[PDB]
């Protein structure tokens, strides 16, 4: 397929390396006792191996000679799961930390002494302003349209 | 007039009452700035005559069908059929048609009475009006723009932006259309809710 | 005094322990959930 | 309405100075001082008066049946196992119901503690509205249709304290029989006949 490698789902170094670590789990179930604790973890554990080895396979990854999956990039529209979207998920989220907290500090600096509201939070005025961040793409935007998000440099100064 | 869609709660400061469909909601301060309001209140009216006549159009369709007297598909598989032309080709009218008309419209937000005039026929043009709120050509049976005719367009708007919601949201887990998603609430309804769907 | 407690609380070492906690738990439960997670398959 | 001679909760002992016997069943008991910000006693007043119609609700749907069941007037499961049993629906199904029906009360008796009188008009019908003049204490023919709630500022403060002093006592007894029902593994009805045969050894100490 794509640059020479094979998918997960195909691959008998894939279906080798499972059945290697199920059996080294295996002889260290053959240890206890079958209504034991230990003996259930382990089994709980051999389950889990192989739900993430089947799911890893009908996911559409793609897998190379050492039987590994590997992520592509590029934009190829077959594997958008594995970097664009959570990526798109990551820009929202930082962008909601940093518009609260950017908007926080132009609220708290108009008062005697704003240094004393950044070593104490004043959590009444953060909590009016942390729901907000659920549309920063638009304030940002808008903000950006009209010219309050930056200052010109003649005004920057200590 | 202007209720509350919170009894209990203050109104805003700049939401006095001068606009239709006022109601003091705004919680997360998107119109604080003025020119924003204007630009909110002209994406309200677009976005909402959008969804209405989506709605409409989309749900007429399939209870005729369900009827009997036309055999149509649904409205999720309409754009996988056969036509006299090629989706591409009427991608492009679309694209082409739609650059000139939206253009315009930008115009006049952009500075009103800019674009009233008719370009060919140098003898039409639109009489002062607001925006949003055209007339003439666009008004044929001449109806009377009062305060509670638009109050009226207002709530069937943002009640079909919720419907087109509803509509999407519904076609991604059940996958069986609208009508025939009442239709199953109807028959056993303390045993076909959201619940049961993913459950 | 409820003041003084609630002022106590809002200083930024005990709100930042608070908040990793909070955020620790989330992302624990979220892992248990949904474990061994290489891409985004919902769509 | 100060009363200073008033018996407290530790005779010998002096009340705190933001507690003067106004509110009724006031004791002077906050050893903690969660209370002391007059800002916040409206709404621990609130909350406590919440939690004791809930525990008095609770109690008086929790014994009866059971005692009606000992007797065997009445075939009722016990109270401690009815959340796991199956119904006409699904049980998921009717906590959502639940939840949406007791919100809409919630939300409008919460736009009252901040905005006292600004909800006791009906929103359908602007004729009907309640004639209750005090936060937590509603009244009108849904909430009083007998008439009890209008008297002098004698009996009014008496039937409030009897109130809270009621509903003291449920919530208490609904944690009791709910540590009762984990710890001895019986119904709490059969605890009390156990306690009155022998009163001597069938205690917490016997398991
Ligand atoms: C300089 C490196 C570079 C850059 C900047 C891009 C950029 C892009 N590539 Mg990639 N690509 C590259 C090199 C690069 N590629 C190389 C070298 C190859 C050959 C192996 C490819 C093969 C490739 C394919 C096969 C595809 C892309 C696609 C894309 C687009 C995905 C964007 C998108 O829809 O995001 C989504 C963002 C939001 C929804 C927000 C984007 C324009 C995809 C596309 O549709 O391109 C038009 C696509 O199908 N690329
Ligand atoms: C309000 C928070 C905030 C915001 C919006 C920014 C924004 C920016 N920072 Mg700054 N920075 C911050 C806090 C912030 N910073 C803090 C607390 C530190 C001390 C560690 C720094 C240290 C720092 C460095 C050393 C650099 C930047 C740089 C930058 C720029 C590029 C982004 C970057 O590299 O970030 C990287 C910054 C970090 C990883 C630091 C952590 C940021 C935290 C998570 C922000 C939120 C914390 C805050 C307490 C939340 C309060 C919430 C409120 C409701 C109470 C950008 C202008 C870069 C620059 O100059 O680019 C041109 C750069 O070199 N920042
Ligand atoms: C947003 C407006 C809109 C759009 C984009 C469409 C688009 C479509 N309609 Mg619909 N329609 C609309 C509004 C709209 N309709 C309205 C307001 C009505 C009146 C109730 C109808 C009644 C209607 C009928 C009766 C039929 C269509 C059909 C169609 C399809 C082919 C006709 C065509 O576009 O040429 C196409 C998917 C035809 C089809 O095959 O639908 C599946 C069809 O039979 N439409
Ligand atoms: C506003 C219009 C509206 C109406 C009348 C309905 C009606 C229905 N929906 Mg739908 N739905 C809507 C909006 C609506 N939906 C929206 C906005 C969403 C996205 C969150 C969904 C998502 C959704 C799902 C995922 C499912 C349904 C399902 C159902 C059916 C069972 C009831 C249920 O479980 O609801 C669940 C309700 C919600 C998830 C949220 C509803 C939120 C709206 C805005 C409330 C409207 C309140 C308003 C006062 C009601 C007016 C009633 C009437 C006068 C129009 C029922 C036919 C189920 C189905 O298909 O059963 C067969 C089902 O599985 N709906
Ligand atoms: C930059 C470095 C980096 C990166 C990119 C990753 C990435 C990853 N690590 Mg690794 N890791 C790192 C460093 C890193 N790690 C380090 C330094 C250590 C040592 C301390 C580890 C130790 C480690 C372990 C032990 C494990 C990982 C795992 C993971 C995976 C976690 C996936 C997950 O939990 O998804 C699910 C999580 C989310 C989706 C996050 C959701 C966040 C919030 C809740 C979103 C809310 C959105 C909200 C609803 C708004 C949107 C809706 C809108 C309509 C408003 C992922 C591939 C795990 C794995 O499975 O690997 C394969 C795993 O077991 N890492
Ligand atoms: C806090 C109030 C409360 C709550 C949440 C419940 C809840 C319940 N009661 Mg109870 N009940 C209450 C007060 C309450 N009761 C009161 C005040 C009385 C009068 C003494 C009763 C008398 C009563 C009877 C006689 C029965 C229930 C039963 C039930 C169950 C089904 C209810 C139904 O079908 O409707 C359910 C566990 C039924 C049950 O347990 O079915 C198995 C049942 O038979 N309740
Ligand atoms: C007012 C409520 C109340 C009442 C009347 C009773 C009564 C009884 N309980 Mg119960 N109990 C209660 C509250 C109550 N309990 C509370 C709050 C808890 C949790 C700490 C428990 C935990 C508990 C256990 C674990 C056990 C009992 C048991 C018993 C029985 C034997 C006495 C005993 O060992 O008490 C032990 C007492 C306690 C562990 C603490 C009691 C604390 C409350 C506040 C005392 C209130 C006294 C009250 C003011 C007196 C006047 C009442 C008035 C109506 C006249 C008896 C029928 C035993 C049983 O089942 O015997 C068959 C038993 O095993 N109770
Ligand atoms: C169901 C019942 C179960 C059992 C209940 C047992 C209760 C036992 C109570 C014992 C008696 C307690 C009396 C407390 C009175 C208030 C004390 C006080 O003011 O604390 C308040 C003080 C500090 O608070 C300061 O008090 C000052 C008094 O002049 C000023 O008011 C200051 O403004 C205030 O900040 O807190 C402590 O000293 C706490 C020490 C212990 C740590 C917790
Ligand atoms: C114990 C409790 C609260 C106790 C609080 C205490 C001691 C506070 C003490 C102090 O703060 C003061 C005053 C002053 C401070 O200075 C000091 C301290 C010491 C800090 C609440 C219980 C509150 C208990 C509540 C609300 C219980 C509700 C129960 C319900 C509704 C039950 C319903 C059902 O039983 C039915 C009817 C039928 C069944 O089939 C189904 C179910 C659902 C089981
Ligand atoms: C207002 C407000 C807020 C809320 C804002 C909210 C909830 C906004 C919601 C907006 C929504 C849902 C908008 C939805 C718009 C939907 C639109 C335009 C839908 C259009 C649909 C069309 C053309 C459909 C075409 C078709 O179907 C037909 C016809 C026939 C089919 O064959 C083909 C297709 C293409 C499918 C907060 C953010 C919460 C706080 C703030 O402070 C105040
Ligand atoms: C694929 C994506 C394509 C995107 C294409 C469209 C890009 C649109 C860019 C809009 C830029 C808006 O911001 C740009 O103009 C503003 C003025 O209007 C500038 O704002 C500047 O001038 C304003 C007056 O006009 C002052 O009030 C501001 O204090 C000053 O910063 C911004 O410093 C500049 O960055």
């Amino acid at each position: 397929d794509i640059a020479g490698l094979t998918p997960c789902k195909d691959s008998k170094a894939f279906a080798k390396r499972e059945k290697q670590s199920v059996k080294k789990l295996t002889s260290s179930l053959k240890k206890y006792a079958p209504d034991s604790a230990p003996a259930l973890a382990i089994q709980a554990t051999i389950d889990k191996t192989k739900r993430r080895f089947e799911n890893y396979g009908k996911f559409g990854l793609l897998c190379g000679s050492d039987g590994l999956p590997h992520l592509i990039v590029s934009g190829d529209q077959r594997h958008w799961g594995e970097f664009i979207t959570p990526g798109v998920l990551f820009l929202y989220i930082a962008g909601w930390i940093g518009w609260v907290g950017r908007s926080y500090l132009i609220a708290v600096s108009g008062e005697k002494k704003p240094a004393m509201r950044e070593i104490i939070i004043d959590v009444e005025l953060a909590s009016k302003i942390i729901p907000r961040g659920f549309i920063w793409p638009v304030a940002a935007y808008r903000e950006w349209i009209n010219g309050d998000l930056v200052v010109d440099d003649a005004d920057i100064g200590y | 007039a202007k209720g509350a869609w919170l009894p209990g709660l203050a109104s805003p400061a700049y939401l006095d009452g001068s606009l239709a469909g006022d109601n003091g909601f705004d919680p997360l301060a998107l119109a604080a700035d003025p020119e924003d309001l204007r630009w909110f209140v002209q994406a309200e009216l677009v976005n909402g005559r959008w969804a209405m006549l989506g709605v409409a159009g989309m749900l007429i369709p399939e209870v005729l069908t369900k009827g009997g007297l036309l055999n149509a598909p649904e409205w999720y598989d309409a754009g996988k059929g056969e036509y006299f032309a090629s989706s591409s080709t009427l991608f492009v009218i679309e694209f082409i048609l739609f650059h000139y008309v939206e253009i315009r419209r930008w115009q006049d937000i952009k500075n009103p009475g800019s674009v009233n005039q008719d370009p060919i026929f140098k003898s039409y043009s639109l009489p002062a009006h607001e925006c949003g709120y055209p007339g003439s050509v666009f008004n044929p049976l001449n109806f009377a723009p009062t305060l509670e005719n638009k109050e009226k367009e207002l709530a069937n708007g943002r009640l079909a932006m919720l419907a087109f919601l509803g509509f999407l949201v519904q076609h991604n887990v059940t996958g069986k259309g609208p009508f025939e998603n009442l239709q199953q609430h109807l028959a056993d309804p303390w045993h076909n809710t959201i619940i049961q769907t993913f459950s | 005094s409820m003041r003084d407690i609630k002022t106590y609380l809002s200083v930024a070492p005990v709100l930042s322990t608070l908040w990793f906690g909070a955020l620790a738990g989330l992302l624990i439960e979220i892992n248990r959930l949904f474990p061994d997670a290489l891409s985004f398959p919902f769509f | 309405a100060s009363a200073p001679d008033r018996p407290i909760w530790f005779p010998g002992s002096t009340p705190p100075p933001w507690l003067d016997g106004s509110l009724p069943g006031d004791f002077g008991f906050d050893p903690w001082g969660l209370g002391s910000d007059p800002e916040s006693l409206k709404w621990n007043v609130q909350a406590e008066l919440v939690h004791c119609r809930w525990a008095m609700l609770g109690a008086a749907g929790i014994f009866i049946p059971e005692l009606l069941t000992k007797i065997g007037i009445l075939n009722t499961p016990s109270w401690y196992t009815a959340g796991e049993q199956e119904y006409f629906t699904d049980t998921t199904t009717l906590f959502v119901v639940e939840l949406i029906l007791i919100g809409w009360a919630e939300g409008r008796r919460w736009a009252d503690i901040i905005k006292p009188g600004s909800v006791n008009t009906d929103p359908i019908f602007p004729n009907n509205k309640l004639t209750g003049t005090d936060v937590g204490y509603p009244g009108g023919l849904w909430f009083d249709p007998l008439g009890y709630g209008n008297a002098s500022p004698e009996k009014l403060k008496e039937l409030r304290t009897k109130e809270i002093k009621n509903g003291r006592l449920a919530m208490l007894a609904v944690m009791g029989a709910w540590f009762q029902a984990e710890y001895t593994g019986t119904g709490p009805i059969d605890n009390l006949f156990a306690h009155l045969a022998d009163p001597g050894h069938a205690t917490i100490f016997r398991a």
